[PDB]
């Protein structure tokens, strides 16, 4: 009975944090849209301008994208190849310690603790080569993805070298209504799933009542 | 998947209990409760979305709070509200001296910017009408309200009315 005015009022103010999020998702898609067809319209006044380099060039701005993505993926096997490489770095010295208070101690190879000591140190260093070497040949795999996707590049680069300055504007006008889109298309997704919880946090606070009102209904039958 | 809208208004429903403000959006309406809420919420909620400038609107309606108890949480009721209507029976001359009442109820808890209907429905099949349409009419137009009196059997100017209130608002 108390818990009304608390659902109520809740209920009040999610109506108005609906309409306020499907105003504003109103308003950033018609921007959204506003931007596309000026996206549209200002790359065909280019096609129409100098067609003849655009459609000639797309080799080459396609095979400079796979050169940058062939390049992040020979730096994060680098990264995780150079990470792989200190773990047996901390691996064999635990395993070289060892042989170390061997020598100091001959009857050391006798104590369980040392035994130890040693069982998983020489654990780490099987697991650690084991991580190395796949890390290694991915190094070197992604490198050579990258300096053939460099050599893709360059070649292309030749052929059509007075084909991609005539087409050069167009790419990087096409590449700034991109991310400008890719903005525009984030801040309408987000407020689409904010309207939702908004909705749906007004449909939950419908279907308590609805609990309130039969759960009176069942202590009006019953004794007080 | 049906219940798709794009925004909610929030229209009420006050006057005097008895006029037949549950039994008047009955056929238009669509009470989200399936059993009475009056007697243990105090308010029932009904709904009708329609489609307005190219954009589905869910109205929703907030029915009669009730005088008995929960008067204190009738400030949370008419919060938020974008419309409300006065429904009174042309029949007792009390309902439409208590609009009255309800009109500067609105003016202390509701907002300020709303849009109300004055209804006079004719709940009492029994009897004349006690209230003039022609001082009702008047009344209305005083402090800037709609007006508007309908029968029980006739539901054909109520819901041409609830599509108008709706457009005005957007």
């Amino acid at each position: 009975d108390p818990r009304i005015q608390g659902e109520l009022e809740k209920l009040n103010q999610s109506t108005d944090d609906i309409n306020r999020r499907e105003t504003e998702l109103e308003d950033a898609r018609q921007k959204f849209r506003s931007v596309l067809v000026e996206a549209t319209v200002k790359l065909d006044e280019l096609v129409k301008k100098i067609g003849k380099a655009v459609e000639d060039s797309k080799p080459y701005w396609e095979a400079r994208r796979v050169a940058r993505q062939a390049q992040l993926e020979a730096q994060k096997a680098t990264q995780d190849f150079q990470r792989a490489t200190e773990v047996l770095r901390a691996a064999k010295e635990t395993i070289s310690l060892a042989e170390q208070r061997l020598l100091e101690d001959d009857k050391r190879q006798f104590d369980s603790a040392w035994q130890e000591m040693l069982n998983h140190a020489t654990q780490r260093v099987m697991e650690a080569e084991q991580t190395k070497t796949r890390s290694e040949l991915v190094h070197k795999e992604t490198a050579a993805r990258y300096n053939a996707a460099m050599g893709r590049m360059r070649q292309l680069e030749k052929k059509l070298k007075r084909a991609i300055n005539k087409s050069k504007p167009y790419f990087e006008l096409k590449a700034k209504y991109y991310v400008q889109l890719e903005q525009l298309k984030k801040t309408v997704d987000d407020l689409q799933a904010k309207l939702t919880l908004a909705k749906g946090e007004y449909k939950m606070a419908l279907k308590n009542l609805e609990m309130i009102s039969d759960e009176i209904h069942e202590r009006r039958r019953s004794s007080a | 998947r049906d219940d798709e809208y794009d925004y909610l208004f929030k229209v009420v429903l006050i006057g005097d209990s008895g006029v037949g403000k549950s039994n008047l959006l009955s056929r238009f309406t669509r009470n989200e409760f399936n059993l009475e809420s009056k007697s243990t919420i105090g308010v029932e909620f009904a709904t009708r979305s329609i489609q307005v400038d190219g954009k589905t609107i869910k109205a929703q309606i907030w029915d009669t709070a009730g005088q008995e108890r929960y008067r204190a949480i009738t400030s949370a009721y008419y919060r938020g509200a974008v419309g409300a209507l006065l429904v009174y029976d042309i029949a007792k001359h009390l309902t439409y001296e208590n609009v009255e009442r309800w009109l500067k109820e609105l003016r202390d808890h509701a907002d300020s910017n709303i849009v109300i209907m004055l209804v006079g429905n004719k709940s009492d099949l029994r009897h004349l009408r006690a209230v003039p349409t022609d001082e009702a009419r008047a009344f209305a137009e005083k402090n800037g309200l709609s007006f508007i009196e309908t029968s029980a059997l006739d539901s054909t100017n109520v819901e041409a009315a609830f599509q108008t209130i709706l457009t005005e608002i957007y």
